[PDB]
């Protein structure tokens, strides 16, 4: 029965318990249920008052961390002639929470997330002699999966008619707004043991649905003689979250972002043919009192 | 105007603070809510989930074989099986367990815990054991004479499979620490020992070698606090194709 | 009392004498799709006794090397009977499951068998970064056999796997295990050819081991859908 | 909360019930 | 004073911010309210009118051919005449519509659709037509038989000379993608086709063939959310005298 | 008739319907009506309570987004031996809407407009070696059409007895202040069939009522011995919007700020004689499933 | 009951036997300006039934390659009648419109026309930056023809022109079509001689055609001014 | 909005009536 | 079609009822058994395990 728990609960005073028919510590774990045995009911108790809380183990203070989810340095210069691939004074962003690891096995203790996320971009720049750090003028722009992203620093894509975009600097506190709930369901996919389109050659496991958007983000300033290293950090907090239907937790290390592909460690602890490291015998005790 | 003054802590970022932010989207109207199955509300609902125990946590045992802890008749009375680290912060039997997990994301712990065996030989199998908790300050008990002087219970085999040895809270103040000293008197909980009662005593047609599950579940008195990091996770390099989203 | 079942739906119904408690998945029962849950506008099709019946997929022999067995649902039953008509005529399903898995022995074998129901069960290759196929994913009715079952195939560790709406077939106690699965998603409906919402995974957890004569074992699924609807009527594909 | 948009709101960490019987005893009886 | 400090987010221009700022002209007073006709106050009322379909999008079809489908008289039965791409966001039949042009500003979208077709051949031509309707999954369906298990009207030529195809609302969950994979899941709509129920009867001195004009509007249940910038406009240079505004 | 709609509509279930003299699917479009065929009417539906909000498409939201319509580099330096067209630490705009073609497509949805402007003025710097940026101080003066605007940075129109002056700097966050409903009409015409004087050599299309001025922005600073090159962004937000007889988008590229003269695409899509790309044949499917 | 129509005004009244349901732009219906609106402080003149009534254009004739045609209001009026004299005298002007456009075939002849009322028709020149001058636009009673009517001459598109106050003349159902307008712009009056408000626009969406005998086949516009207002008066110009 | 004029103030973004039929049904009866 | 799964044990009995499926009331005992009015239908028994 679905009931309102602030503090963890009480125990009750018992006494000498020798009852025919009363087996209250044997169990049925054939049927799926945990066991139902009380500390009054195995072994003999006094009255205790209990008064820890139980309001940190919440799922919204479980899971609303700030978190970081993207980090690009870029070269912050004169790009005419450089390479194909390079960041020319900026980045788009596939939104995900699936690249860094702490945040990525938080999630994935659920199948299903309802939440807001909190986003805050935290610049920095270093010099690429010294001759200090310009205040520069970013501009994150948000491109929906959908629309058309920017190819050039100075692209016409940038004057953000509709999307919304967020300038700021680099001698601000960082850049800080809240994404709604987003998805076409009522809950994001965490997991999606499924294909994403009508056609036999999609992706597995990516819901089309769970992904947010595009983040791109841009100097605004042109290029000083000098060149900089601006480092970009944006960071995740989840709010206003309902979860549902809790997993096992991820004990092999990640391979990709794309899938729940496994490895391993070659040895023991978090291998593939042993999760826990190894001890000598069954009766041999580790940390043992001398 | 208003006469303001900064405070320290202005402008600063940490990471769990508490306030309102600005709206990317506008009058944006969010999918409407659905009764989707299995809400968890706080994480002790969870931690109350019995899982399975890696006690045979030794070479040779590979994969699954880590799971079960197989018993054989002896020929010596009064035998140890098996004992159990209760050091859930370090890597023992009770890591990878929903409790163990669960529990590495917080520094502090509180409330009694429950192992639970159930015996998956034959019906014909028949057998006593005894599980014994020791509180801590010795050494583990490698006697039955000794170990049996503490908390425990005394298991015959039969129509119901499973006991439960309820773990008390047995301790000198409130919580215990995850610390990576498992010989700390706020860290160390004790030692969980089992022994042949009696014996196990199966036909020639039964397999004589016959196997325990041991779960572990946290109680409902159970308490967690200070929010960590989890161990049980890390990363040295990118993952793979996470260089594929910036292009 | 809580050992002999019997489970009718239908023209279908199994009894059985070695049964545990049965299984409501996160304590729900199925349903029908209310009105204000509702997304698809035109009038669905129900086809009660049709369809909300018992449906056994292949017995699998359960042996000494056996690592584990996995179906997924609805994949596992979108050809069979009236079920997988309306699943190909259609753009859109909803139901629940009633699985019940049968596997007994003798008095003189042992083994237990993790029988669990997985919900979104992404699985995940092992030693590579290249996802899963679609060959690899969609099995149909035989289903799939585990690769690595001590994680789960995903990564995961099967020590946790009881997380998830699951019995047991102790040999000692039981010779059945059922589980009720009401509709598992973020979605009102869905279409059935493209996404798979449970895995009934089936595990050797303790192996079978007897000293009297080997007899074959195998392990039997049947899986009843409940409260089917289909939304989306077209030709079949 | 000065934005009009309700999800702009800051984190509710107030939300206390439980229902531990929906993963402990799932069963029937 | 009072004890301040700042946020993160603290001196940003979000474009989408919603806040009071300075009035740059003191005690102004603007020109009296005048009733205009014709006001619109959410956009979608603009989205609920009808406007046609460049079903013709072929090459040959040159301006205003491309809005109109030319049937004719057939010598076998039960033929295709045309389909219709529901693909909204990629460029088809339906992007330059009411309906498709101001739901290009947005990324999500839900409801009905309605397809109307106006008939503008003789008075004397007659004909029976079949407008079907496919949800997804599948192929586009070529033949009647195939086609007419779906959605479907059948319309008789004659005094009304339009039928409403409504495109109901069949989806998985509420809302639908603008995604450039057409054959996504959460962006696929189906597929529209016609075929001669019976055929195109003319008289030998009304022309011999005849034309359709596609209509689409969206009902009232019909939803667009998320607002992005629209793919239908661009430029890489400035426009023409946009500097003579700087001098 | 007029009603208030928060969500979108519900549908009702409906049954077989086999009636005589009733034709909902048949329409008349030659009446210039919108089909009224309901879903309850062509098909046989059940009962959807629908709660799709319907606030983003409001006109106030599809319009208030902060859009650019400025942009002018400018090199910050000595200018006495300078070019007679050059921007001599300053500049003047004549304020429109139609440079920037992501809002004139935008605005030129509707046929009258009535709303307030919040400008907000965007500055960033460069060095035209590297010693540091500069926290200049900028002055954006407004100057309605009618005065006079200054002709040089030290000119003496600069200080402003009556003209709504701003001073802000660049460190600052941007410069932002609301400009009026200005237009002497009850509406903006973003499109004017006319004249603008009684003699026929006035300008087609441009309605002298509908421009809001001149914004003359400088730098107070004098010059620096080296030269920097500044980049003025101007951003307007409507608000308070009311709009009036919605128009066809335009389809095909602009070609100029003073005209809707049109020229499209040399091949299709938004091409001349083809404003949609080519397929086969009308019974070619482009994107068919396999 | 909607086919047939009698339209009353002045010395004037248009009979019509096969039309449709006329239309009122934007749901309105022409009045007099209202003190609360005015602006202009002198008694106005009100010739009811000198200028309300129909006036009627010069047909045009309906081929094969017709692009389409377009009257600009009041320029198509400004010399007919006595409101083309209330025009020459005056300074200010307010007025709707009642627009009935005529043309009829036989029922072997197939064609359809939009005839749609353009508020505010800023127009276009095409492969050029220059503005359209004054004798481009002004084209008085003549009116002009579309050079790329499938844009509308303007950028935009002749398929969403449905949002404008239309209706359609479909020769097989009907051979009129009847647009009623209000006073359609930002200001109160107007100066009548340099500002359209109106753009009659009769494109042939589908062309005609037949293969019976090929008689000539005209368009005919009747426009009657409504609820006309004159002020500052002075010499006609 | 401590500004003394009103337009000063923030988008009004409560306006939900609708009149859709005097676009789509601007027929006289 | 209608069936039953079995378990052997304390009960060593079920029932299959076989239901009265026909089209009208009556079924003839016609010397031809494969009539439409004569047949009743097949009971098969398998391995369930």
């Amino acid at each position: 029965i679905e009931s309102i728990i602030k503090t963890a609960t009480d125990t009750v005073k018992s006494e000498i318990n020798a009852e025919l028919g009363v087996v209250p510590s044997l169990n049925a774990v054939e049927t799926g249920a945990t066991s139902n045995t009380e500390p009054e009911e195995a072994i003999q108790t006094r009255t205790v008052i209990n008064q820890h809380g139980v309001s940190e183990t919440l799922v919204e203070n479980f899971l609303s961390r700030a978190a970081l989810v993207s980090k690009r340095s870029f070269e912050y210069k004169d790009h005419t002639s450089s390479a194909a691939q390079t960041d020319k004074n900026f980045f788009k962003w596939t939104i995900n929470t699936r690249s860094f690891v702490q945040l990525r096995r938080k999630l994935e203790l659920f199948t299903y997330l309802r939440f807001d996320a909190e986003i805050t971009i935290l610049t920095t720049v270093a010099v690429n002699t010294y001759m200090g750090l310009p205040n520069l003028t970013l501009q994150a722009m948000f491109v929906p999966t959908g629309a058309l992203t920017p190819e050039k620093q100075d692209s016409f894509h940038w004057q953000s008619g509709s999307n919304a975009s967020v300038f700021f600097k680099i001698s601000d506190p960082p850049a800080r707004m809240t994404i709604p709930f987003m998805c076409i369901n009522s809950a994001y996919s965490v997991f999606y043991d499924g294909f994403a389109g009508f056609e036999k050659s999609g992706l597995y496991g990516i819901n089309p649905a769970d992904t947010i958007g595009n983040l791109c983000v841009r100097i605004v300033n042109e290029h000083q003689p000098v060149g900089f290293t601006v480092t970009v950090r944006v960071y995740m907090k989840p709010k206003h979250i309902k979860a549902w239907a809790p997993r096992p937790p991820r004990t092999l290390p990640y391979m990709s972002i794309a899938n729940a592909n496994y490895k391993g460690k070659k040895r023991a602890p978090n291998a593939l043919n042993a999760i826990i490291g190894n001890r000598d015998s069954v009766k041999t005790m580790p940390h043992n009192i001398v | 105007g208003v006469p303001t003054y900064l405070l320290p802590g202005s402008g600063q970022f940490l990471t769990t603070d508490d306030h309102s932010s600005a709206p990317v989207l506008p009058c944006f109207n969010p999918t409407p809510e659905m009764h989707i199955p299995g809400q968890v509300r706080n994480m002790l609902e969870v931690v109350q989930v019995e899982s399975m125990m890696e006690i045979n946590n030794t070479e040779s045992a590979v994969g699954m074989e880590r799971l079960k802890v197989d018993i054989s008749a002896l020929t010596d009375v009064d035998q140890l099986l098996f004992n159990i680290p209760l050091d859930i912060q370090l890597d023992g039997p009770l890591r990878n367990t929903l409790v163990g997990n669960i529990s590495r994301y917080y520094t502090h712990w509180s409330g009694s815990l429950e192992m639970t065996f159930m015996f998956c030989g034959s019906f014909m199998a028949t057998g006593k054991l005894i599980l014994c908790y020791t509180p801590p300050g010795g050494s583990c008990p490698t006697t039955r004479e000794t170990a049996m002087l503490g908390t425990h219970i005394v298991w015959d085999f039969g129509l119901q499979s499973s006991v439960t040895l309820i773990i008390p809270w047995i301790s000198g103040s409130h919580y215990r620490m995850f610390n990576n000293d498992a010989k700390s008197t706020n860290a160390n909980v004790g030692y969980v020992t089992c022994f042949m009662q009696t014996n196990l005593i199966v036909p020639s047609e039964s397999s004589d070698t016959c196997s325990l599950i041991g779960f572990i579940a946290a109680k409902d008195d159970f308490s967690l606090r200070l929010m960590r990091d989890s161990p049980d996770i890390g990363q040295i390099d990118h993952l793979h194709a996470a260089e594929a989203a910036y292009q | 009392s809580d050992r002999v079942l019997q489970l009718k739906l239908g023209n279908s119904a199994i009894v059985t004498q070695e049964a545990a408690n049965y299984c409501c998945a996160y304590g729900e029962w199925p349903n029908y799709l209310p009105d204000h849950e509702a997304v698809a506008i035109d009038k669905p099709t129900q086809p009660e006794t049709a369809t909300d019946r018992f449906y056994t997929l292949k017995s699998v022999k359960w042996e000494a090397g056996s690592t584990g067995w996995w179906w997924k649902l609805p994949d596992a039953l979108n050809n069979i009977g009236m079920f997988g008509q309306n699943v190909q005529h259609h753009y859109l399903y909803r139901s629940g499951f009633l699985i019940h898995v049968q596997c007994n022995a003798t008095r003189f074998h042992q083994g237990a068998l993790l029988v669990v129901a997985i919900p979104e069960h992404q699985r995940g290759a092992h030693n590579t970064n290249t996802s899963p196929g679609f060959d690899d994913i969609m099995k149909g009715e035989e289903g799939g056999t585990f690769n690595h079952p001590y994680v789960l195939d995903d990564g995961t560790s099967l020590a946790c796997a009881t997380i998830f709406p699951h019995q047991w077939i102790n040999l000692r106690t039981n010779n059945s295990a059922t589980i009720v699965l009401p509709w598992m998603n973020a979605a009102p409906m869905d279409f059935p050819l493209r996404h798979n919402q449970w895995t009934l995974a089936i595990i050797p957890v303790v192996p079978l081991g007897t000293r009297t004569m080997s007899s074959m074992v195998p392990i039997t699924v049947s899986i009843a859908p409940m409260c089917c609807e289909f939304n989306g009527l077209r030709h079949a594909i | 909360n000065f934005y009009k948009d309700s999800y702009a709101a800051s984190a509710s960490k107030q939300d206390f019930s439980q229902d531990p019987s929906k993963f402990t005893e799932p069963v029937v009886e």
